[PDB]
């Protein structure tokens, strides 16, 4: 079948692993646990077509050649981790020597009330990329499924 | 959409089940079967996607066949050993994201069918 090689990104404690656990498990895994490298491997139906899903965990180059999508992710009550963004999305972009590489832009721990980055302004910065933004919480499962959908429908778009 | 399904074998005997779909847009339907032991938990058997793709537990990889009629979905099952002995229940979904050998993926079930 056909194979999709996701990665998540982000700066340090964002969700990245609560969010991918949150996906493949359906739990929430409330602790701390800093993360190297971990990988899933997944067979998933997409609109009705069976395709294994490969997701890599990263921690806060070699994978970023090898990625055909990524997950750029920040905590909204994190301000850092949404500068980081533009850097992330750059440093991809030279690795892949292209302009052309699916993303989405996921702001996570939605359910929380600290909040220090407004919404609107991870909206115009997806816009400004042509790319999708999604509100996730990896607490209770808000845009799990429609960030890791919407980034494999743009993964298969670019395939064919 | 409602589903309907179709006994004692020998080990290394044959035996066909079948699910049969009645509702709105059966086309858009991925269907799985699930199998459970008395007092164990549900286990994962096969499953045919909407587009006609299927995958296998590892179990019966190869000796059970999926198939459908382009409104029936089939289970063929072959080379039977005492461990195939379960309740047999097919389920379906049309859902366009979803992990298929989860059973919390299907809001539609049959009724089951008791297979020894
Ligand atoms: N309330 C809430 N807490 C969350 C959410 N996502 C993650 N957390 C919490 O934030 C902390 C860090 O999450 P974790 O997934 O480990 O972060 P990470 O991005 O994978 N970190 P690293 O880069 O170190 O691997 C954990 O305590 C986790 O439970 C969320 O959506 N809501
Ligand atoms: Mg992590």
């Amino acid at each position: 079948m056909t194979e999709y090689k996701l990665v998540v990104v982000g700066a340090d404690g964002v969700g990245k692993s609560a969010l991918t656990i949150q996906l493949i498990q359906n739990h929430f895994v409330d602790e701390y646990d800093p993360t190297i490298e971990d990988s899933y491997r997944k067979q998933v139906v997409i609109d009705g077509e069976t395709s294994l899903l490969d997701i890599l965990d990263t921690a806060g180059d070699q994978y970023m050649r090898t990625g055909e999508g990524f997950l750029l992710v920040f905590a909204i009550n994190n301000t850092k981790s949404f500068e980081d963004i533009h850097h992330y999305r750059e440093q991809i972009k030279r690795v892949k020597d292209s302009e052309d590489v699916p993303m989405v832009l996921v702001g996570n721990k939605s359910d929380l009330p600290s909040r220090t980055v407004d919404t609107k302004q991870a909206q115009d910065l997806a816009r400004s990329y042509g790319i999708p933004f999604i509100e996730t919480s990896a607490k209770t499962r808000q845009g799990v499924d429609d960030a890791f959908y919407t980034l494999v429908r743009e993964i298969r778009k670019h395939k064919e | 959409v409602q589903l309907v399904e179709s006994g004692l074998v020998q080990p290394g005997d044959s035996l066909r089940l079948s699910c049969a779909a009645s509702g709105p847009s059966l086309d858009l339907y991925g269907t799985a079967w699930f199998r459970q032991v008395p007092g164990k938990e549900r286990e994962f058997v096969s499953h045919i996607d909407r587009s006609g793709i299927t995958i296998y537990a590892d179990s019966v990889e190869g000796r059970f066949t999926i198939s459908r009629d382009s409104r029936t979905v089939y289970l063929q099952m072959n080379t039977l050993a005492p461990e195939d002995t379960a309740a047999y229940y097919c389920a379906a979904t049309r859902s366009n994201f979803y992990f298929p050998r989860e059973d919390m993926s299907y809001d539609s079930w049959g009724q089951g069918t008791l297979v020894t």
